[PDB]
RNA sequence: GAUGUCAUACUUAUC
């Protein structure tokens, strides 16, 4: 009755969405048609786990809060930190004496600055599409580069200053590319000094 | 035949940094960095598997004069 | 321990006919070793490229039929 | 001692006679 | 001084050795005594500056052999043998144009380095222990 | 990871 994964991959037109757990369901063809749709959303990976997606980041360090620029450009966070530092030094007698005769004017920064930060200085956040789901390791997987370009950290580690002159700005591995020829994996790659002009192509690489 | 072994790298180098450094000679299909899970530090060696053997040989032949963090990185066939 | 080997699905014999009929002591371990260098080196001998369609492929004839169908 | 003396000599004072 | 108890971002206590959570302070101090905590504890420059340079007049005797330079040097009264090395003409004190050849230079400690340009690519070996000799009885240096 | 006794803490403008 229950077919294997090979028959489900051969019968369906999209064998990439076929999994090993979908072959033992009540409808393999309907699941293969629903999983390979255009606007379908995949199932989360916490459905087969045993930690309920909340017992993984137990001892991992996490920041308390990431304040935006519009909230930090009003001076309310520094005043709140100063009030928290001043209130932590008061004893029980200083806390009980301030309840009968309190001192007004705690911060008293402004009145239209918060409205200007919430209406004129409002910045749009970095949203995402509806197809991109969330997981436990999504906040730590930030690795997800181009041929012909080098980052600042890679240039600081390798010791290659990036400049407009093509004398030392290409890496010293370009001598082997000049002695042996272009790389066969990228025929459209153009490097300055071999197949590109040196003062024109100042980006040390072009994919044309 | 399409996998090249890169050695002589420092422990401060990262796997996206090695993938960006290896992308200057050719697109790398896979990059494996063996590291100890007890200490969380690399062993100074890695394996870059390209899409073909000729591209891997051209990447290993053009990485004989690469210096990372003051240390020369050697490329060999594997 | 026996509890960590029984709750996580360990100590369960699984045969992989693609990588020389190797043994695997877990379904999740076999799923992690399927997208690895050893399974890719085993599948490159038959001529099948490393793709997502042959992730759950175990037999060599089924993988050859999936490579010939595409 | 010969390797220490060879690695400390000046290799820029070239004279062709 | 327990190096395993840490503070989380929610005002709680976290034991990283056993990876456990505790709400109040009375539960973190009582979590160190037990079976799981005990199981986790049981399971877990000078030679170059002092070198005198008077730069004497050297005399070499080149001869084309077939199958070799004979440098006549004075007595150095030391065990340091004169060493030969092949370098490029790209590095110089004035850097003249059209310098694309190599030069083999022999240097000693009380004497000046004598350099000879080689227009050919490779016709011999410039290694010290391979094809060189220094007779201290006659103070004669040979290299082929 | 499950089980069974104890303790701590949290939520639904509950009374």
């Amino acid at each position: 009755n229950r077919f294997t994964v090979a028959e489900l991959k051969q019968l369906v037109a999209r064998p990439d969405v076929v999994e090993m757990h979908d072959v033992t369901a009540q409808d393999p063809k309907l699941l293969v048609h629903l999983k390979a749709t255009r606007n379908s959303v995949p199932v989360p990976r916490h459905w087969c786990f045993k930690r309920k997606y909340l017992q993984g980041k137990r001892g991992i360090e996490k920041p308390p809060f990431e304040l935006p620029d519009f909230i930090k450009r009003t001076g309310i966070q520094e005043m709140r930190e100063a009030l928290q530092e001043k209130e932590e030094q008061k004893t029980m007698k200083s806390k009980m004496r301030e309840k009968v005769r309190p001192k007004m004017g705690k911060i008293d920064i402004d009145y239209q600055k918060l409205h200007d930060a919430f209406f004129k200085w409002q910045t749009k956040p970095k949203l995402t599409i509806h197809g991109d789901l969330y997981y436990e390791g999504k906040e730590f997987e930030t690795r997800l580069k181009k041929p012909g370009d080098l980052s600042d950290e890679l240039r600081i580690s390798l010791g290659m200053p990036v400049g407009p002159n093509a004398h030392k700005v290409p890496p010293p591995w370009l001598i082997a590319m000049q002695r042996y020829g272009p790389p066969p994996s990228y025929p459209n790659l153009k490097i300055p000094g071999l197949n590109s002009p040196i003062p024109e192509s100042c980006s040390f690489g072009y994919h044309a | 035949d399409a996998t090249v072994y890169v050695g002589g790298l420092d422990e401060k180098v990262s796997e996206p940094l090695l993938w960006e450094l290896f992308l200057q000679a050719g697109p790398v299909v896979n990059t494996h960095m063996p590291k100890d899970r007890v200490t969380g530090q690399h062993q100074g060696y890695g394996f870059v598997e390209f899409l073909s053997e000729e591209d891997a040989d051209y990447a290993i032949k053009i990485m004989n004069m690469i210096k990372l963090y003051g240390k020369p990185i050697r490329v060999n066939k594997a | 321990p026996y509890w960590l080997y029984k709750l996580h699905g360990l100590n369960i014999n699984y045969n992989c006919e693609i990588c020389g009929n190797y043994t695997y002591r877990g379904p999740k371990a076999f799923q992690r070793h399927f997208a690895e260098w050893r399974h890719a080196h085993g599948m490159r001998c038959l001529g099948i490229p490393n793709t997502a369609h042959f992730a759950n492929v175990t037999q060599i004839e089924d993988a050859v039929s999936l490579w010939a169908k595409l | 001692k010969e390797r220490v003396a060879y690695a400390q000599i000046d290799w820029h004072d070239f004279v062709v006679v | 001084k327990d190096p395993y108890f840490m503070k989380n971002h929610l005002g709680s206590y976290e034991c990283k050795l056993c990876l456990t959570l505790h709400n109040n302070e009375g539960s973190y101090l009582a979590h160190t005594q037990g079976k799981k905590h005990q199981t986790n504890l049981a399971r877990r420059v000078e030679v170059k500056k002092f070198v005198k340079i008077g730069r004497p007049g050297y005399k070499v005797t080149k001869q084309r052999d077939s199958e070799l330079f004979q440098i006549d040097y004075p007595e150095i009264a030391e065990g340091i043998m004169p060493r030969h090395r092949f370098m490029s003409a790209y590095e110089q004190r004035i850097e003249p144009p059209d310098r694309r050849w190599q030069y083999l230079l022999m240097a000693a400690e009380p004497y000046e380095t004598i350099a000879f340009k080689v227009p050919s690519r490779e016709i011999d070996k410039a290694e010290g222990k391979f094809w060189t000799h220094w007779n201290r009885e006659t103070k004669q240096f040979f290299l082929q």
